[PDB]
RNA sequence: GGCCCCAUGGUGUAAUGGUUAGCACUCUGGACUUUGAAUCCAGCGAUCCGAGUUCAAAUCUCGGUGGGACCUCCA
């Protein structure tokens, strides 16, 4: 559940930033937290 | 009571500072101020002057390089003291019936007890009013203020302001000059020559004096008289290069007289600074650009310094009556900023701009300039347009160090030659090319065929200025983080002595100088003759 | 001794769990070779201290430290 939630949050943030790029730092923490989750799973 | 709390806060601040100095660690002043003010329950913060005014003597000596205030006041290498004369009437009141059409204040005006071209509400004006126009008191008071700030007053230069100084009786001028010299040295003299001798032997060096004068009061007599006083700089108001403007404003002279006075003064050995005024009547927005282009391209006009004074309309003058009648209108602020930017883009690299606008208080002005920082607005506009200013003031080490954060790296030697006022001028300098940073300069001129002084006839070349910038280094001291006492002066004189012998073909070299400079040039190998320091080149 | 509430820049004060705290007095610097103190324009400076709950706390739970209200006790 944590992996799914944080990955969907990362996807939402990434899509928002991408839409800003075409129109024109939560992602870092989300990526690090997902890395920690995968590390615990390992 | 807040007073003793303030005193205890101050004492604690110096206690921490001196302790940190004793065990030798760096300390941040603002955080200490805030923390210490928090303890004793205050609603304000300490001031720098108060902290300076409570240091013990030896610590006062040691820890000023951390508590100094307003570092600009000695960022050019000297300390400037401004004094004013006695109120009087301008000389051309008689044979014309009136004075310039735009000059405010004076003996016959509603500004009580004020000098001509001033209102009396200015900083220097209020200093001399309470001193009742006494040079000794003014000099002492200003030096006391400068020392209280935390600066070094080893090297001093005077500026005499007011109306036309050289139109006063001889006795008053004697009194004024000898009192200035005595105030510096500490002697009690009777006439000019005694004061000059004692000031030559003094320890608080008098670098030079500056006087403001009119073109019709700059002749051989007046030039010799100013030479005996120790003066080395002149300020003349040109205001325009157009002949119709010089007579529609009741100026009282002509432009040709200005050019002739320039020629005489430069051959005698002085330095020339010119006052100019944009936005004069009958001068549109297109004649100003042509005016200044001719000013800086025509050899008859090229000065050494400039003062830009945009026209202001003030009550009680003829221009005020013109403005009320709906016949004169000022520029719009955007147009004025654009014009000033364009003008500043034209200044040659050998010219220094001292000031950019007047200092009249805003409520007294009926129309004209209203802001107070025209220079920096103009610089920002210039950055927007893509052009750059390359005068002397905005290229020296101190200004480049406080406005930007740069330091010289690759110093080189530069020489520029030109023709001006019928003479062959050279300008030597040490500067960094890549970052555009100036360090030291020297001016040299070959005497023309119309020199009248006895000491300069027969093949003499004259040096008009030598200067090295940075912060002030006291005499006989050295500071490896500053730029003055590191040998840039004897390098600039050795080159001036080679041009004057192998290229000018002269057989003697002369220097106009102050008094501490007299001792310096005696150290180099020059002797004294008249008011000059001379040396044989054969 | 229990008993309810208060704490953000040096001082007076604003703001709703978002993805980064706004104003006033004070202070410092420049235009300025006519000026520490005036004018114009820039700048520095804060969620007391611990645990925490919620994806996330200045913000909500429980604490210590000070303060304010009730009687203290006490001698
Ligand atoms: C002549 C004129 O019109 S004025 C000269 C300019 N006026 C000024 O003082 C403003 C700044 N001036 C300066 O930088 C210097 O005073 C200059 C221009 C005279 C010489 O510049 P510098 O590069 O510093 O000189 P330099 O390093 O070659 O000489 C250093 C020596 O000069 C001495 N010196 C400097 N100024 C003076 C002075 N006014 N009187 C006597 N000696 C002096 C120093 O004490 C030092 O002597 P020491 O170290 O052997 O004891
Ligand atoms: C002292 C200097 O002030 C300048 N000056 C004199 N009157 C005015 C004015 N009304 N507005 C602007 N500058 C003025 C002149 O250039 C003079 O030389
Ligand atoms: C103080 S005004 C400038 C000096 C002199 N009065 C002149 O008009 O040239
Ligand atoms: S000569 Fe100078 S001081 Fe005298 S009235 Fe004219 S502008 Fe003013
Ligand atoms: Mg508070
Ligand atoms: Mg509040
Ligand atoms: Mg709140
Ligand atoms: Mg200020």
């Amino acid at each position: 559940a944590t992996f799914s939630r944080h990955k969907k949050r990362l996807l939402v943030v990434r899509e928002l930033k991408e839409q800003a790029q075409q129109a024109g730092l939560e992602d870092l923490a989300l990526l690090e937290a997902l890395s920690e989750v995968v590390q615990n799973t390992e | 009571s807040p007073a003793e709390l303030m005193m205890l806060t101050i004492g604690d601040v110096i206690k921490q500072l001196i302790e940190a100095h004793e065990q030798g660690k760096d300390i941040d002043l603002n955080k200490v101020k805030t923390k210490t003010a928090a303890k004793y329950g205050l609603s304000a913060q300490p001031r720098l002057v108060d902290i300076i005014a409570a240091v013990p003597p030896q610590y006062r000596k040691v820890l000023m390089p951390k508590l100094k205030a307003k570092p600009i006041r000695t960022a050019s290498g000297i300390a400037v003291v401004a004094v004013m004369c006695k109120p009087h009437r301008c000389p051309h009141i008689s044979f014309t019936g009136n004075i310039c059409v735009y000059c405010p204040g004076g003996p016959d005006s509603d500004f009580e007890y004020s000098t001509q071209s001033y209102t009396g509400y200015e900083p220097t004006s209020m200093r001399a009013i309470r001193a009742r126009y006494d040079p000794f008191l003014q000099t002492r008071h200003r030096i006391e203020q400068l020392k209280q700030l935390g600066h070094s007053v080893d090297k001093v230069e005077f500026i005499v302001m007011g109306g036309t100084f050289m139109a006063l009786p001889e006795e008053y001028r004697d009194y004024f000059i000898r009192n200035l010299h005595d105030a510096l040295s500490g002697h009690t003299s009777n006439n000019i020559y005694e004061a000059v001798k004692y000031s030559e032997r003094s320890l608080t060096k008098c670098i030079g004096i500056t006087i403001e004068t009119r073109p019709d009061y700059c002749m051989k007599r007046h030039l010799s008289d100013m030479l005996t006083y120790g003066c080395t700089r002149l300020e003349i108001g040109v205001q325009s290069v157009y002949e119709d403007v010089a007579r529609d404003t009741n100026r009282g002279h002509t432009v040709k007289a200005v050019c002739e006075s320039f020629h005489l003064a430069k051959d005698s050995g002085f330095k020339v600074v010119a006052h100019m005024m944009p936005d004069l009547p009958n001068v549109g927005l297109e004649r100003d650009i042509e005016q200044f282009t001719e000013f800086f391209e025509n050899p008859a006009f090229r000065p050494d310094g400039l003062k830009l004074y945009p026209t202001l309309v003030i009550r009680g003058t003829g221009l005020y009556e013109l403005w009320k009648s709906g016949r004169y209108k000022s520029y719009s602020p955007s147009d004025l900023v654009e014009l000033v930017a364009r003008i500043l883009a034209l200044v040659p690299p050998w010219t220094r701009v001292y000031r950019v606008q007047r200092d009249i208080p805003m409520p007294l002005v009926s129309s004209g300039v209203e802001h107070g920082n025209l220079r920096e607005l103009a610089l920002a506009r210039m950055k927007d347009l893509g052009i750059q200013c390359r005068d002397v003031r905005t290229r020296e080490v101190g200004i480049q160090e406080i406005h930007h954060k740069v330091r010289p790296y690759q110093v080189e030697l530069v020489r520029r030659d030109y023709v001006a006022n019928g003479g062959w001028e050279t300008f030597l300098s040490y500067e960094d090319p890549d970052q555009d940073i100036l360090i030291g300069l020297l001016r040299l001129r070959k005497c023309s065929e119309e020199t009248f002084r006895f000491e300069l006839g027969g093949g003499v070349s004259i040096v008009r200025e030598l200067h090295v910038y940075g912060s002030v280094v006291p005499v006989s001291s050295r500071d490896p983080t500053k730029f003055q006492h590191q040998g840039f002066g004897m390098l600039l004189m050795e080159e001036a002595e080679r041009i004057a012998r192998e290229e000018h073909g002269s057989g003697k070299i002369a220097v106009i100088s102050g008094v501490g400079t007299r001792n310096y040039y005696r150290k180099i190998g020059y002797r004294l003759q008249g008011p000059y320091m001379v040396k044989m080149l054969k």
